């Protein structure tokens, strides 16, 4: 048998004469956790085992799922009966039904930071000799690469490489002046209408754009030149 | 922890001034008169939204509820939900703001409430 | 018992 | 709801903006830096009504900018659990009814939803009527909601609503 | 999943199965009112706006039933429409071809769905008639009883506008009473107050009454033109007789009058007799008009989609044509435009403000005495039509008719991408100028003249057989380095070789860009040197359109069938296939991921609802599909062909899939129909739906098979028939065996034209199988070739199709008169500077149009790789040319002769004022 409760969730005693009292996580182990647990409004401490304790969420704050078919995955927990805690996922408006013990509780957002620092935001990549394109999230399996057409197609975590930087590109915009890499347009016309960013790479018909307001593509969309300004 | 249900709000935003629906459709459609840089598609979706909502248009018929409301024992939060929702019954107001249960009598509250609606165009 | 006619000309 | 507040900010700003129209450029500067932002702490900043004052701009040691401290009087949305707000449906699926208060989008599941209410995913309205056809709440419709969860993305709120509490439904 | 398991056991077309509401059997009495209702909306009803006839292939009343026919069919045999079409043709010719059957099919999931809201809201109008006979039986001034002319209405509904207007009305007048009935029939209220519930809970209702007229009566005198009913009339003025109502909420007379009309106001908005009539005008009389907004003002410049409409004044909505009001309402949701509705003329003059609808409506309630007390009910009554028209009717009105508008140009855009796959499904296999197929060398190259060219070839069963490269086939002969030359000669001896070794019957090239017009010109070349050296018979050389074939490349499904082969191969392979069968190409594209929606169908096609359109594009391959027929056994043998199988009637991907899987578990042909029964354990109704359809090469077939073949299941008799086809060819014979009659008339078909089937249809009909005379002459037909292929025969691509195809431009988005920015490429000798634009069309500009003074040398005024804007004058689509202007006065266009034509209710007065 194994325990998943980790540091800074919530648990209540599910059976007893102390039932229902929330309290957070403080100390951590397997079956013997002998806990003190830190009540909203109750000064008082109690002492609890792993096997008489319940993973529980009150309607409308913060999960994370560990292990299920959906595993890795943050949304709002919307109704919840013994079993079933229902929940809304960030990436999409969908369904997602899984088990409390499994949950955890942040309010943070799933960011993927950086170890070691081999590549970074907004870089370069060659999928294949015909195509280019930018890495900018990684997923579990797959990865958003952000190709020049200006889509995202889906693919696992092996199918890319590092391209060299052109540091000294320019092209033509709806002035028909002088727009190079590392300088902050506006993209008002083309297919991503009514956009704000900063030019990184260019190519024979486009420009990747970047920001941090957006939340998509790790804040990045590809467009045509003549549909720029100078910002 | 922070809950409107029984008034608990952030040591910042305690001090904090609310408004009504009409009071910032005033407010916005004055600065949208101002400025015709454009405005955002989040002052576009606020105008749309508090002119569908803003139901009582004069805001000098607002200072009479406000000075007898701080003459009873309700907060600046019920202020200007109160004039948001325009509910009918005491009951309805209750049902609603869950705060005020127990805070006033049905009958002394439902005098405010008739006060209110009078404003309506 | 029926037959079809080549009747048409 | 909707709140009137004193915040604070400091901006930076670079020389080429200097002279006359100085702490006029501030207040241009500042009306597309705090506008349509937002914060868990202050909420949704919808707009600027009027500026309380401009400090006196503290020039950099090592590079050309000034910072200048402004206070200013802006109105902010932020919702709490447990108001009870109205919204505008936006569109109705399977899953729950998707809402709209003010600079804000919402969500209600279909398990947060009154037991009648069944769906209607063929009509050209979509919308959730009942089994008598009595309550048919559909796109472009002013719902009463009341908010059980807050969120932030990246500098915007996306709150949930439900509609099982009493007096919460249809205009 | 379960349910697809539910769908392979049960003997329904899969179409059914997976249609939104189920399909349940009907009476003829709910038959013949769903054939009439039908009829009025679907067939009878004219558009609001003008729509070309899109029936590519009015109806007369007649249609009734032939609708009531086919509705029996679909709803109470379970024939889906292509069985209909094409073995049911005698109960639905000639009204209602193959299409209209689709539109009677989609009318009825609309038909039942009216029919499913107005029986449930019927059950609503009865319980609070109910709930109302109990209150009156357990009377105040503002009780309304629902009474049988409120049931009749309801029954009465003709749309789902009509049920919208009479659900608002019982809103109004019971929507404060609902949750009192569903608790008393054994929840909490939603509350919210219009002003109407204030108005009613302060008792305005005993005054609203003394308006005069009721609001029905109001409806009458509005349905009529006239006052069918006089103005009752009471014996005091207002403003005293509103004394009485005087409280808390309305605190002076003048309150309670402006709290009255509101009232009043409401009742005449929601009367289903007033919506109705001012519906049924405002479809009439609306008139469109249009402003830009401070953005559009400096966005819909001369190339933007909106320029033609930027500033509309008083456009009656009857002369929006096609796709219009989609461009205007994607230019408002883009904040553009701003669009507004009016059943009005616009404008400032005094008799434009007499003209008004509100003018003449007002007649309708007026009472015509001149005495004070009556002037001043006449005003508050003037006041309350003010108010219901223009705080209610005229919003409302507007919002459903700009609905209406919307769906007409939103189905046109769909009407116009299913035309367009139509004409491209309908085109026949390539024959040269045939029992073992066609092979094929299909040519393939990039845009990038550096990339190496790719050939495919293909055999008649849709296997590649081998494959080429050719890296310097793109050189030109004409090439300043001789090493091009030289390198490109070993390419041409290559390609020489293998054609000499493969011998194709046709080599399909790419139309990629301009420079597939170079190799045609060499393709024909070599072709023509292997016919110079009478080596080989000739050989087709065809420009094929290469964007289905760039859609393969790019698919899941061109890795999975070939990973091993370099994209640009990929796209050989469907230009070799495509030229074959174009049918069993485009079902391999269009997956279960909907790829299909990847294809240039129209301009708008991403702005029409997606379900709507994908239901129909996959008519049009289930109208071809089931018209060419599938071979089950081509699709065991050819992986390649199993896609058609889910576009037969009846079958659809689950059991389709299952057709398959249980032929491959019993590695055994489809020898003959009866083992879809007895193989396959096809249901009677599915076997029903798809049996005709299915082909079954029975030349194909040998040793044990031999045991059993019938010969007519190479052919569309359907074996219902199968009795009348043996004895027809007996008859023709006059034998004194029937399958050696069928073969001998199968070798002999000419023998079948002196018989008379007019005579056996009549001994059929009086045999009991009703009229048989449409089956009879294609079972004759068919007897005279079975399976002839109903497909357009193969043709060359034209001129048009040619340029269109390789500019990738149609004569709206490539026009005369249009701006464009070139790079000039050289000078003519001077007689013009020569240029390149970026869809490859080579520009020219006549030395006198190179600026609005007169130039004499042009290399004062252009450089060889400067880029230029210049405006087209004239188009030679032969040639890939066109005549260029860049003199000033062109550029900015100051005589308004070359910007595109304007719309005629385009406001040069606004445009004027604004400027």
């Amino acid at each position: 048998r194994e325990h998943n409760f980790q540091p800074g969730d919530n648990v209540e005693v599910c059976e007893g004469e102390l039932i229902n009292l929330q309290g957070k996580i403080l100390s951590v182990d397997g079956n013997k956790i002998t806990i003190m647990p830190k009540h909203e409004d109750l000064k008082d401490m109690l002492e609890f085992p792993a096997q008489e304790l319940r993973k529980y969420f009150k309607m409308g704050d913060h999960v994370k799922v560990i292990a299920g078919r959906f595993e890795g995955d943050t949304g709002l927990i919307v109704r919840v009966e013994e079993n079933f805690v229902i929940l809304f996922s960030d990436l999409t408006m969908h369904e997602l039904k899984v088990l409390p013990r499994d949950l955890q509780l942040c309010s943070e957002t799933a960011s993927g930071v950086d170890v070691g620092g081999q590549h970074e935001w907004g870089e370069l990549v060659q999928l294949d000799p015909q195509t280019v394109g930018v890495i900018v999230r990684l997923e579990r399996e797959t990865f958003q690469v952000l190709n020049m057409y200006g889509k995202v197609v889906t693919v696992r975590h092996q199918a890319v490489t590092r391209k060299k930087d052109n540091r000294f590109a320019v092209a033509l915009d709806s002035e028909q002046n002088n727009i190079h890499v590392k300088d902050i347009v506006k993209v008002i016309d083309g297919p991503h209408s009514g956009r704000e960013g900063e030019i990184r790479h260019l190519f024979r018909s486009f420009a990747f754009l970047h920001c941090k307001k957006l939340v998509e593509n790790g804040g990045m969309f590809v467009c045509k030149t003549r549909h720029l300004v100078l910002a | 922890e922070e809950d409107a249900s029984q008034l608990i709000f952030p040591k910042e935003f305690e001090t904090a001034e609310t408004l009504l629906n009409s009071e910032v459709h005033m407010l916005l459609e004055h600065r949208k008169q101002q400025n015709e840089q454009e405005l955002s598609e989040v002052f576009m979706k606020t105008l749309n939204y508090t002119a569908r909502f803003s139901r009582f248009k004069n805001r000098e018929t607002i200072a009479s509820v406000r000075s007898l409301l701080l003459q009873k024992k309700l907060h600046k939060f019920e202020l200007a939900c109160l004039a948001n929702l325009c509910p009918e019954t005491a009951e309805e107001s209750k049902a609603l703001i869950p705060s005020l249960e127990g805070r006033f009598e049905d009958e002394e509250l439902q005098q405010i409430l008739d006060d209110i609606q009078t404003k309506r165009s | 018992v029926y037959r079809i006619p080549k009747k048409s000309q | 709801m909707f709140y009137h507040i004193s915040l604070e900010h400091e901006i930076l700003l670079h020389p080429r903006y200097f002279g006359p129209n100085l702490l006029n450029t501030v207040k241009q500067k500042l009306f597309t830096e705090v506008e349509g932002t937002c914060t868990g702490k202050y909420g949704f900043v919808i707009a600027v009504t009027t500026i309380d004052n401009i400090g006196a701009g503290v020039i950099q040691p090592g590079r050309g900018f000034v910072l200048y401290p402004v206070k200013y009087k802006a109105i902010v949305f932020r919702p709490f659990k447990g108001e009870v707000v109205d919204a505008v449906v936006t569109q109705v699926n399977k899953v729950g009814l998707f809402t709209e208060i003010g600079p804000m989008s919402c969500f209600i599941s279909r398990h947060s939803i009154p037991s009648e209410m069944e769906f209607d995913p063929n009509s050209n309205p979509p919308c959730y009527k009942t089994m008598d056809e009595d309550i048919v709440i559909q796109q472009d419709d002013e719902i009463r909601l009341k908010i059980v969860g807050t969120r932030v993305d990246k500098n915007d709120i996306f709150a949930i609503g439900s509609l099982m509490d009493d007096y919460l439904g249809l205009v | 999943t379960d349910q697809d398991n539910e769908i392979r056991a049960t003997d329904l077309p899969e179409r059914f199965q997976l249609r939104s509401i189920p399909v349940k059997g009907a009476e003829d009495d709910e038959l013949e009112e769903e054939a009439d209702w039908i009829y009025r909306n679907a067939f009878a009803t004219p558009t609001i706006s003008l729509q070309e006839s899109c029936d590519y292939l009015r109806k007369g009343p007649s249609t009734i039933q032939k609708i009531k026919e086919a509705l029996g069919f679909m709803r109470n045999q379970h024939f889906e429409v292509p069985f209909i079409a094409f073995y049911r043709k005698e109960y639905v010719e000639p009204e209602l071809h193959i299409n209209d059957l689709w539109r009677v099919w989609q009318w009825d999931e609309k038909w039942t769905q009216l029919r499913i809201r107005k029986e449930n809201l019927t059950r609503l109008f009865e319980k609070m008639q109910a709930y109302q006979y109990e209150q009156i039986s357990a009377l105040a001034d503002g009780i309304r009883a629902l009474d049988t002319t409120d049931m009749e209405r309801l029954k009465d509904v003709q749309s789902m506008d009509e049920l919208k207007d009479v659900y608002n009305h019982f809103l109004l007048y019971y929507g404060r009473d609902i949750p009192k009935m569903q608790n008393a029939a054994k929840l909490k209220q939603a509350s919210r107050r219009d002003m109407y519930t204030i108005c009613q809970s302060a008792g305005l209702d005993g005054l609203a009454k003394k308006f005069g007229l009721t609001p029905e009566q109001f409806g009458e005198n509005l349905r009529d033109s006239y006052q069918r009913h006089e103005t009752e009339q009471f014996p005091a003025e207002p403003l005293e007789l509103a004394k009485d109502y005087v409280c808390s909420q309305f605190p002076t007379p003048e309150a309670v009058l402006e709290g009255a009309r509101y009232m009043v106001a409401l009742q005449i908005a929601r009367e289903p007799l007033v919506r109705q009539v001012l519906r049924q005008t405002f479809q009439e009389r609306a008139k469109l008009n249009i402003t830009p907004t401070k953005k559009g003002r400096k966005d819909v410049d001369e190339a933007h989609y909106a320029y033609s409409f930027k500033y509309l004044k008083n456009k009656p909505v009857k002369e929006l044509r096609d796709d219009q009001f989609l461009k205007i309402c994607l230019a408002e949701d883009e904040g553009l435009l701003t669009t507004d509705i009016s059943i009005d003329l616009k404008g400032v003059e005094g008799y434009g403000n007499d003209q008004t609808y509100f003018e003449e409506i007002k007649q309708f309630y007026y009472r015509d005495e001149f005495s004070h007390q009556v002037q001043e009910w006449n005003r508050q009554r003037t006041m309350a039509i003010e108010r219901a028209l223009q705080q209610f009717l005229y919003v409302q009105m507007a919002k459903e008719l700009k609905n209406k508008l919307l769906a007409e140009a939103k189905e046109y855009v769909i009407k116009a991408c299913s035309r367009k796959l139509y004409n491209w499904l309908r085109v026949a296999p390539y024959r040269p100028d045939q029992g073992k197929g066609i092979r094929v060398l299909g040519i393939a190259f990039s845009s990038a003249r550096d990339h190496p060219v790719f050939c495919a070839l293909v055999n008649g069963e849709g296997e590649v057989t081998d494959f080429l490269r050719l890296p310097h086939f793109t050189k030109r002969r004409t090439a300043w380095r001789e090493e091009e030359r030289e390198k490109k000669a070993q390419d041409i001896e290559t390609l020489k070789k293998f054609l000499l070794n493969k011998k194709p019957h046709v080599v399909t090239v790419a139309g990629e860009n301009r420079d597939a017009q170079m190799l045609i010109e060499d393709v024909k070349r070599i072709v023509h040197e292997l016919d110079q050296g009478q080596q080989l018979s000739s050989i087709g050389v065809e420009l094929v359109d290469n964007e289905l074939a760039i859609l393969y490349m790019n698919s899941k499904k061109s890795e999975a069938e070939f990973r091993d082969y370099p994209p640009v191969l990929r796209q050989a392979v469907s230009l070799a296939r495509r030229i074959q069968d174009p049918l069993i190409e485009f079902a391999q594209v269009c997956s279960s991921d909907e790829d299909i929606l990847c294809l240039k169908f129209h301009p708008l096609q991403e702005h029409v609802v997606k379900e709507e359109l994908l239901n129909a594009l996959y008519c049009e391959f289930i109208n071809r599909v089931n018209e060419v027929g599938v071979d089950v056994n081509r699709a065991i043998a050819h992986p390649y062909s199993q896609a058609l199988i889910q576009y037969v009637c009846g079958l659809g991907p689950r059991k389709g899939t299952h057709l398959l899987k249980i032929l491959k578990q019993n590695n055994t042909r489809l020898e003959s129909r009866t083992q879809l029964v007895t193989m396959c354990h096809m249901g009677p109704k599915v076997f029903m739906n798809c049996a005709g359809f299915l082909k079954i090469d029975t030349a194909s077939l040998g040793d044990s098979t031999d045991s059993y073949i019938e010969v007519l299941d190479g052919s569309r008799v359907h074996p219902e028939t199968y009795e009348w086809a043996r004895k027809m060819a007996v008859d023709a014979l006059e034998y004194d065996n029937p399958a050696g009659a069928l073969e001998e008339i199968l070798e002999n078909p000419e023998r079948l034209k002196d018989l008379d089937l007019d005579a056996f249809a009549e001994e059929l009909e009086r045999q009991g199988y009703g009229d048989k005379h449409i089956t009879l002459y294609d079972i004759r037909a068919e007897l005279s070739c079975r399976y002839k292929d109903l497909r357009t025969a193969y043709r060359s691509p034209n001129t048009e199709e040619i340029f269109n195809m390789l500019t990738k431009e149609t004569p709206e988005t490539f026009y005369i008169g249009k701006l464009i920015i070139c790079n000039v490429t050289g000078i003519a000798h001077a007689i013009g500077v020569k240029t390149r634009l970026d869809n490859g069309v080579t520009g020219f500009i006549p030395t006198k149009f190179l600026s609005d003074k007169v130039v004499k040398r042009p290399e004062e005024r252009v450089k060889v790789g400067m880029t230029v804007h210049c405006r087209i004058m004239k188009i030679d689509i032969e040639k890939f040319s066109a005549d260029l202007t860049c003199r000033t006065s062109d550029l900015m266009d100051r005589n308004n002769e070359w910007k595109l034509p304007k719309d005629t209710y385009y406001d040069f007065d606004a445009e004027a004022a604004d400027h």
